[PDB]
């Protein structure tokens, strides 16, 4: 970890009226260390090592920013917060000890290989808390992300919760919105484009426009591939303005419609809203 | 140094000392133009603005070994007089040129105005 | 010895190995196709999968018998490195620090011809469309490649 | 707020040909500001009010990058995008008026401590428009996430869609991937650790080699700690290629192997693609 | 794009000991160079076509960043990690194709207006592998994020891990927590203010202090809004250390208390550890 | 070497060039790679170790 | 199991296969070559047609043995596909602009104000003659091959 200081800024009232030189022997002092943190923070700090963070080996600007990898002698002090890092402990099991941060302060950490284990587990001291750790927090997760926030700092109370997230995968909802049900009432609803999904899980609750009734349905689907359907189970049924066990408020159906799945949620109630909103999906890919 | 220098032709005779041995340079873009009362530049603060034929360089202090003047333009002023505009003032933070009445001045500072995309540049 | 997907090699020998060795069933195989090893990894662009099985996705699955490699290559523009001219040259500039263009002759035909120069770029190799290829073939030998389909 | 200028570049056909203390007086007010968008963007621009962002106090550069923390009175004004705020509205319900802002620019803004409430609301102005929300948008969400994102901007239309988020929390899946069930028919995957979790839930599909046959269960799991086991709950089944109402296209079976939660998935089908993905999980932790 | 160079800091032995004008003149080459990046990191790149990030219309460094515009004919280049970029695939399908990178390697892309379809893909290529991606990946999804993370290099290695995110949407959990059921046998847990969600469903685990009883349910609720009631479906039950196939281990009881949503676990058991997780909601906005 | 012509030209055209080496493939960093490898198949190779 | 002509390859062993093995005349066999599937299909440029047994007037045998291929590659003009500069220049230039001097620069100052210029076509890469090869090598391994030629 190369050190930074903070921001460190020139006189003008020195220059043309005083000495350049001096003046300006100075300023480069400062400079240089003002740039330095700026490419530490967004290359490697290892690069000092190199050049000093100088030729075209020299630390560049992530407009991502970069993790900084480093040793854990050096994580063996606590460790600044706003600090992105990226540290593997394949080689072993680390405590990463932050100092007592600030209100709003940030630590961002990850490791990217994924060598974190409970055989390589991760340990963090971010001074005198973090929320709803007891102590030390254990980070066993491959390809997690160890980013801290102190939630209070006050005077002595330095209060971190804790988010941690996997690096990787497919966080995204092909389909989610909201609606009315139309005058027609129903309508079709491309979900995702067929191909995108073999799985989808989705919500969908149906609700007068002066929201006495309202339909909420468990919605399991299986898209059909040859077939180009979808499967669907429903059940957990819910409702509130119901005036039929049968169905009521509304109806959900189903389909694929111009490479999309198309729900078609019709209501023989007028002014429903139906919120669409696709929680949960599958699709299977390669082999390993 | 003195600054020996033809109207039109961006081409510089530089006298260095009381008038002896002289030398000369391009060390101009284009057209250096055509003053009227033989009065090109006016230095203002750091700034030796001097008048072109198209355009007006702006004032910023080679192997010949010692140092000079040279000047890219400030930009093609000129609005709708291109030419002539026989006067060039700038007091600190307006450029004022004149052809005839209309006097046509810039600010100054760096800059207040660029141009974009319409063409000319 | 020879089980099912056993890559025999006879060099001099054109028959079918059932001839000379009296045994199997013995179908030519990768013929002007080299043997690599196919690597288990799912990592490689080449060894990992085989394009030939592919999936309904299209996918290749982690099998040996991928297929493909090329005897040569012709050369285009976005494999050529960055290059540039060995002397300077008048270069076509707008703010540039060459002006040019002030003289008359023009009619006046009285006006001496100072030569009139232009505006674009020089092509090089305009002719080569595409350019002559280069072989990607290393040092071989042609040999008889036998499978025993059984 | 401390308000930054654009980059601002120092000319070098100056200086040693020309007076050098004044093109350099010039320059220092350059540079000065320059690193001030710098640290004042990564560190506190309260602490400007200090040193100026100077001394060992003064901003520093956070590779995670500061959140700027501010009264109402200044985003009592539309407030730029690609800005990082923390705010906390426990003193009272604020509106964050933003300008009209260009396709791709982004408001990124927290509350660290949470005290958002519906006592405690947020309000945003971005001109035009918010993709999504009729007017400005309030949020009443403790750690929660404003980040604005314009997603049109066009001639007089800034369209800004809208992501947020909980600054906390356990995020990651365990166990997400996709494998072809063996010529043995089956396999066992770890899961997670067998104590990460004490409930989770998961969702696998198999498919066939040409997907005609792909199987769907819906995976709800209590894993048991007690007797290293972990309890299963399986309805709404869905198939395709299933050639029987009986257990078809492939099995599911569970168990704990190598401190892993250890799902075995059968199918008597060989080229059967099954894709695994845990999609939520729950474990329990201290009380409060 | 507009290139950047790596850091190149400048030499102070020179200066006041030296030719001051000329050391000064190669100093300028690379301060204008250096901040260069920084803005066009976090500014248009395209604004260097400007006054080249100069002037008020200069590029401005943003505490977000900025996810760079630019054509596909300089992304028909391998674009370099650690970038952001945005572009819109609604002109046509475009392959990035991105540099060999580095074990940490991050590259950020996204489309704000979300143009990507299936008539607008996104191809990729980071030379020699991504991982779960066999050959380039494809990217139709409207409003996503590109983000590619090189999670080996190695000599020749290139492994991409990939996530990719929606750039928006409702991704909080109102309530998420973990308690021990009281001496009382229960508690009433606030979930969320009452109005934030027409549906919601959460996990709860009810577990012994010494863990052997430990009670799990699958939780549905509709809220009823006109009523202030909520809704429940419950279902796929589970348990380990249950002592009756009646409810056991534990109850799970709902109600809406001081304007928010409340849950009421009681058990007859003492020492109970029940973690509260909510991990998917509902709510109804406007039509459209 | 420049005349200005005289004043009062319609023809005052100019150019103002640079004088340097010219550049090709600048936007190719690197060029694009080429591929070394000839026609194949993938096979299991394996080595008796014992 | 191993007619005359097979191909025989042990990793580590550099010794003779009769050593080890007991039986057969051995000969090394394909260094420095990589083994390529022979084509029945005479259309196979390489592998196909045999170059080293040709008939009288030269026609390669249709018959393994066929050799060929080389470990780099130098490059060439025939081979380098349409280019030009990256920017704008002068290419003389006939119709054009360009000037002499008006005041009709003559003696000193004689550099200043004036420039003196030449017409060619602009080398690059002037000095590389030949420049350098790219290796036409693919991942390999050296292994000892014997052929059994008893």
């Amino acid at each position: 970890m190369f050190i930074q200081e903070p921001k460190k800024l020139i006189d003008t009232g020195e220059i043309g009226n005083a000495s350049t030189g001096d003046i300006l022997f100075d300023g480069g002092n400062k400079i240089n260390s003002d740039f330095n943190a700026i490419y530490n923070a967004f290359g490697d700090q290892r690069k000092m090592a190199v050049a000093n963070g100088t030729g075209a080996d020299g630390q560049i600007i992530h407009a991502t920013g970069y993790y900084q990898k480093h040793s854990i002698t050096e994580y063996a002090t606590p460790v600044k917060v706003g600090t992105r890092h990226d540290i593997d402990t394949s080689t072993v099991g680390v405590k990463v000890i932050i100092e007592r941060g600030e209100l709003g302060d940030c630590v961002e950490f990850i490791n990217s290989n994924g060598s974190i284990s409970v055989t390589n587990p991760l340990t963090i001291q971010a001074i005198d808390s973090i929320k709803g750790v007891s102590g030390n927090l254990v980070v066993t997760s491959p390809y997690s992300k160890v980013t801290l926030r102190c939630i209070s700092s006050d005077n002595s109370t330095s209060v971190w919760n804790y988010s941690i997230e996997s690096m990787f995968g497919q966080k995204e909802s092909p389909a989610e919105g909201t609606w009315n049900i139309s005058t027609s009432g129903s309508v079709d609803i491309p979900l995702f484009h067929r191909t995108e999904y073999n799985m989808a899980k989705l919500l969908v609750t149906c609700q007068s426009v002066d929201g006495r009734k309202i339909k909420t349905a468990e919605i399991n689907i299986l898209v059909d591939t040859v077939n180009s359907e979808v499967i669907s189970s429903e059940y957990a049924v819910m409702r509130v303005g119901n005036e039929t066990e049968e169905d009521e408020i509304a109806n959900i159906a189903f389909s694929i419609k111009e490479n999309y799945v198309t729900a078609t949620i019709s209501s023989s109630t007028v002014g429903m809203r139906a919120a669409v909103k696709v929680i949960a999906t599958q699709k299977i890919g390669v082999a390993q | 140094i003195l600054y020996l220098f033809e109207r039109y032709q961006p081409v510089v005779k530089v006298s260095n000392d009381k008038g002896q041995t002289w030398k000369a340079v391009k060390l101009f873009n284009d057209r250096v133009g055509y003053p009227l009362s033989k009065t090109v530049y006016y230095q203002s603060a750091n700034t030796t603005y001097v008048l072109g034929y198209d355009k007006i360089f702006y004032g910023r202090k080679l192997h010949l070994g010692f140092d000079v003047e040279i000047f890219a333009t400030y930009a093609t002023l000129p609005a709708n007089v291109y030419r002539i505009a026989e006067a060039i003032t700038c007091t600190d933070d307006y450029i004022y040129v004149v052809a005839r009445d209309k006097v046509r001045y810039i600010k100054t500072s760096n800059a207040l105005i660029d141009f974009d995309p319409l063409s000319p540049t | 010895i020879y089980p099912i997907g056993t890559i025999y090699e006879n060099a001099v020998n054109p028959n079918n190995p059932v001839t000379y060795m009296g045994f199997g069933s013995w179908k030519l195989f990768g013929q002007g196709k080299v043997l690599v090893g196919w690597n288990e990894d799912i990592s490689d662009p080449n060894f990992a999968l085989n394009n030939n099985d592919l999936d309904s996705g299209g996918n290749p699955s982690h099998t040996a018998g991928g297929t493909g490699g090329s005897t040569s290559v012709t050369l285009e523009n976005a494999n050529l490195p960055a290059t540039e001219t060995d002397e300077e040259v008048l270069i076509v500039d707008e703010n540039g620090s060459v002006i040019v263009g002030g003289c008359q002759y023009d009619p006046d035909e009285s006006g001496p011809i100072y030569t009139k120069y232009r505006e674009a770029k020089a092509s090089t190799n305009s002719t080569h469309t595409p350019p002559t290829s280069i072989t990607n073939i290393q040092p071989y030998i042609t040999v008889y490649r036998w499978i025993r389909i059984a």
